[PDB]
């Protein structure tokens, strides 16, 4: 997965050297960015399951026709999958929080994203105000240093299902 | 590629779990006493050349007969050879040790390395007395304590030495 | 931003193909999970058509990335004569091992066939095994076989 | 040159794509101790003309053949030469600290360094045991990080040049 | 390729003497504001898609020929080619902004792309307004001061304003 | 800022005649009271931070369960402001102390406190228990009289919490 110690190490090995003064540089940086970061995955998992819910009623709210009869919202089986989705991008999320990078995201869930959107007619829209209903509940869940890494990531899911 | 971070997360996801407290408290740990290991990887990238010409001072004074002529590190380009193959192999030992994982030295150095050496037909077993070699030559240099403040790497220390213990028994 | 040049025409075919071998993708799946063997061989085999001839082109190669980076390693195949006199500016890369090439070893044949693994089968890395090197011992022991 | 923003920029316009945490989080690592680079920078850049002294005469005592007449380190304007040489060398890692990075050091000094020095038949030990005493007296006239930093990129030039 | 710690260090190069204490306190600064500077990256990052969407709404309104058959973004593919170099543009600018330097913008961005519109019969007045809307858009997102320590950041809005509008002057 | 003096001003003024028996006796008693109070008072602003920090941990360690994520006192800042408010209240009852009444406590803290916790969400309790604590050392920290009145102000206290 691409993440800071990855790229640095993939960066200079390509180059067939050793690890100079400015892979070291950003190495260090990573290594003391990540105390905010496993304090944020630490919150995000201990809220886990209300942010979920949270998103998934923001989904319900926002979209009120997609729970109608005849189609994606209807029937208990599709919410609880709708929670399942909501509970993959939370985990990766976090995930990419700990790595302090875009590794988790970028290949777990953006890789690949669009063509199992079309190919199973789901909206990208739900997904992505669900995840600006998590980038909200950060801001009182977390705050402080800690809060612009989960909005960093919150954001790249955005921007990526968009 | 992979480093102590994403593998703890790739053993969550293939459970599909989020990530354990207990884990967390891991990758904190680790992420918390790095300084040492920039420093040991530092050490090991700033004293290479050094661990590679003791290393290879050592081994061709104690086994002769790859110099000697049918040698297998007779002429230059094989006693080049020797020589690149020996920065290679420390080069992705620092590599691992700054990752904290040696799946990139497995994957990049390690995975074909043996079965290369016996259809080349050099001795595996001199490869591997090469990498500990320069692993004693290496540990000479990361205990060094000009330069750096005071501390304790025990820890450091036992990961580079499994490192190149690894590279020793998968060419071996 | 590499299809927007070529559709402009700013880079030919083969400008756009160097372009590729040394974007993210290529590297994630060719260089980064395999050795400098394997490299070398899917280096040949893609950018070429052809298996490797001999194994003095692996030491050459493994020396000139060792010395000069993958971005040079990568030049050294695009910008070769071989691939200008086969492919040139405008032509995408195919598979010519398969037909006789003039001063291919009698090897080349079967090391693209090694190498071929069908018209599903990839060269994928997301394999059980991981990417390993196929021509490790058809290159130096071209004829013989060897048991340990 | 190569800065760690070069590293970054560079990187982010090879995928096309806008900088993601990674390159942020790298040119905060730069950023944060660009102050340990430069006020080194400023602490070796006062005793410049120590420093070149120091190292001329250490490359002298350290080499005596380089000395006596019939070689090249004989020679007022040979000598001149060598104040000069070391003067660029200390200018350039000056340069490498400021950029927090190996840049201006490696496309000054680095690239291009062996044949060069061939083609004129210098020994590169010479220049290594200048950068070595340059070495030994920033490792005093430098305490902490600032020492971290100068140590490692001067070694950082020795080896480029051994 | 450069920023201003490159481009100072040429022009020192240039004279040849050493760096100065004052232009080495600018860069101190620099670093400083550093912080303040990646956030601006970052908030024009974060927002690109919308800043992309809200400019072409308000260019395609004020210019409906573009839209109408005949004009220069009439069918599908020419409408993406439209949003491609608008975000191209925003990219490249937010590249400079971090870099501190408009190096990265001019010497990669702008070379031949004065002249390819005309040879293409885009109307670069067009993309001049495209930008300029951008630029609006993108200091809207940036005064922004939600999930974000305040301070004076008024330099930075200037930067940004000139990186934009010389993009505009020398794609026009 | 009704000091038993300042009542007895109010008592006096409100009808026509002067200061009898009871009010003068009354001053009386308070100036003698004034010493063990000083004394007390002074042993407390001796005794300033250590008792203040210990106080917060008290608070801690007897309401653990919002120590967790969902403390309004989670973070470096609210702690701190938790120890700050701690000092107000230590501050009031030094006042106190030298005023001889209520004085400080019921002009600005007593003074509005409910709906304020109200609106800002603060247990009462908490601060209770904190104050608890307070009875603990100076149990042994003040003797005598002095321990009397500070217990007497710190009890009031109690109360106008509860
Ligand atoms: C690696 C992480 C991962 C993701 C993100 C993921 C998304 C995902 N959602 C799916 C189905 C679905 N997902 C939804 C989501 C909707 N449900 C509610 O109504 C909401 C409006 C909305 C959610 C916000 C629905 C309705 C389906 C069923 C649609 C269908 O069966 O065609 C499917 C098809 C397979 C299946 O679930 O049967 C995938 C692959 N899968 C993954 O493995
Ligand atoms: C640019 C690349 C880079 C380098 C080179 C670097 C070195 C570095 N080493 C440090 C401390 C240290 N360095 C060492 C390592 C030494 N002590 C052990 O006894 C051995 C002699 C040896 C390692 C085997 C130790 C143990 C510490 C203190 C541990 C700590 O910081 O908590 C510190 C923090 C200052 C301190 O807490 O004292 C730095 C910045 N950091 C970087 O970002
Ligand atoms: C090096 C940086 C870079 C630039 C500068 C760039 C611009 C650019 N725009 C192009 C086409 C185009 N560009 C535009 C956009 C303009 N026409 C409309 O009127 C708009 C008002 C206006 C946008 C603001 C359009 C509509 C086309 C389509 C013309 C065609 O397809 O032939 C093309 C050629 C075809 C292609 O991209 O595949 C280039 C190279 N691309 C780059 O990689
Ligand atoms: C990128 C990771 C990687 C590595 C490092 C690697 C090793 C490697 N070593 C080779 C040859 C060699 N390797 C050696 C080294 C041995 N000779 C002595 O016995 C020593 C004990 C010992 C070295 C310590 C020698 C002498 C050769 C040349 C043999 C020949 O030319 O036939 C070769 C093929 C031909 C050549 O390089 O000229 C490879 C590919 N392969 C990889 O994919
Ligand atoms: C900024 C880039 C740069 C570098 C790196 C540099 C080194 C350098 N020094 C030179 C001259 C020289 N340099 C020396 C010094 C060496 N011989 C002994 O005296 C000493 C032991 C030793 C120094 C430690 C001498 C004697 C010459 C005389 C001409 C020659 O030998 O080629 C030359 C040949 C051309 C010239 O400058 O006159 C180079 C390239 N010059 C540069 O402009
Ligand atoms: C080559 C031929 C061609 C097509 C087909 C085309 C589609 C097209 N329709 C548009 C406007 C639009 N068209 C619709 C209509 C949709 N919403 C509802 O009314 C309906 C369910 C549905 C149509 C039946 C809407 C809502 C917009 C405005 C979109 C927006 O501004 O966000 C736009 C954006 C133009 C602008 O306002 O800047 C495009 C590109 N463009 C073309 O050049
Ligand atoms: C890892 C990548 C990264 C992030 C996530 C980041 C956010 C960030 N903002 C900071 C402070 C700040 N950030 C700003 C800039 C903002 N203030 C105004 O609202 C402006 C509109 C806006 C500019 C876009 C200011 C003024 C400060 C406080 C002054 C200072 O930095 O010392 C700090 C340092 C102190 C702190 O807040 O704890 C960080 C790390 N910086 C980074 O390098
Ligand atoms: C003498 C007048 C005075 C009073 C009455 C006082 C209490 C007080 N507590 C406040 C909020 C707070 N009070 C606390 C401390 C409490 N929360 C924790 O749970 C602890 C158990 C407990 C400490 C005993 C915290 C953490 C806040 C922040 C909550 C918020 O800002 O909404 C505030 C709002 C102002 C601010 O944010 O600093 C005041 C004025 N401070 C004073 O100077």
């Amino acid at each position: 997965s691409r993440t800071v110690i990855t790229e640095v190490i993939a960066t200079a090995d390509s180059q067939g050297r050793f690890l100079n003064s400015t892979e070291l540089q950003a190495a260090f940086g990573r290594f003391e960015r990540a105390v905010p970061a496993i304090e944020a995955a630490r919150a995000l998992t201990k809220n886990q399951d209300a942010l979920v819910k949270g998103a998934v009623q923001a989904v319900f709210k926002k979209f009120p026709y997609v729970t109608q009869p005849g189609e994606k919202g209807y029937g208990d089986s599709n919410q609880a999958k709708c929670a399942r989705d909501i509970g993959y991008y939370l985990r990766f999320i976090t995930y990419s929080l700990v790595a302090s990078g875009t590794g988790p995201l970028d290949d777990y869930v953006i890789a690949g994203l669009r063509e199992v959107n079309r190919a199973f007619n789901l909206n990208p829209l739900w997904y992505i105000e669900a995840l600006n209903y998590i980038k909200g509940e950060t801001g009182k869940l977390l705050s402080g240093q800690s809060k612009t890494e989960a909005l960093l990531y919150i954001d790249h899911a955005i921007n990526a299902l968009s | 590629m992979n480093d102590v971070f994403t593998r703890a997360i790739a053993q969550a996801d293939l459970k599909g779990s989020f990530l354990l407290e207990s884990d967390l408290d891991k990758l904190a740990s680790f992420a918390k006493e790095g300084v040492k290991r920039l420093d040991a990887v530092a050490a090991l990238t700033n004293n290479a050349p050094a661990i590679i010409s003791d290393a290879a001072h050592k081994l061709f004074a104690e086994q002769q007969e790859l110099i000697q002529p049918g040698g297998n590190a007779y002429p230059h380009r094989r006693m080049a050879a020797c020589l690149r193959d020996m920065e290679i192999i420390l080069r992705y030992v620092s590599y691992a040790l700054l990752a904290g994982d040696a799946s990139v030295l497995d994957d990049r150095c390690l995975n074909g390395l043996r079965e290369t050496y016996n259809a080349l037909g050099t001795p595996t077993q001199s490869v591997a007395r090469a990498v500990q070699l320069m692993k004693d030559a290496a540990m000479v240099h990361l205990k060094s304590t000009a330069n750096v403040t005071v501390g304790d790497c025990s820890s450091l220390y036992s990961e580079a030495a499994t490192y190149f213990d690894k590279a020793a028994a998968s060419i071996a | 931003t590499a299809e927007s040049q070529l559709k402009d025409g700013r880079i030919t075919v083969r400008g756009f193909i160097k372009l590729l071998a040394k974007s993210e993708v290529y590297r994630s799946r060719f260089f980064q999970k395999t050795s400098q063997n394997r490299f070398i061989e899917l280096n040949h085999k893609l950018l070429l058509g052809r298996a490797p001839y001999d194994q003095a082109e692996i030491s050459a190669h493994l020396d000139l990335w060792n010395t000069q980076g993958y971005d040079a390693e990568i030049d050294s195949y695009v910008e070769s004569e071989e691939y200008l006199e086969n492919f040139g500016e405008d032509v995408i890369p195919y598979f010519r091992g398969f037909k006789y090439q003039t001063g291919q070893s009698a090897q080349g044949f079967n090391r693209l066939l090694d190498l071929y693994g069908g018209w599903a089968g990839s060269d994928t890395d997301r394999n059980q095994s991981g990417q390993v090197a196929r021509l490790t011992n058809s290159l130096v022991r071209p004829g013989q076989v060897v048991e340990p």
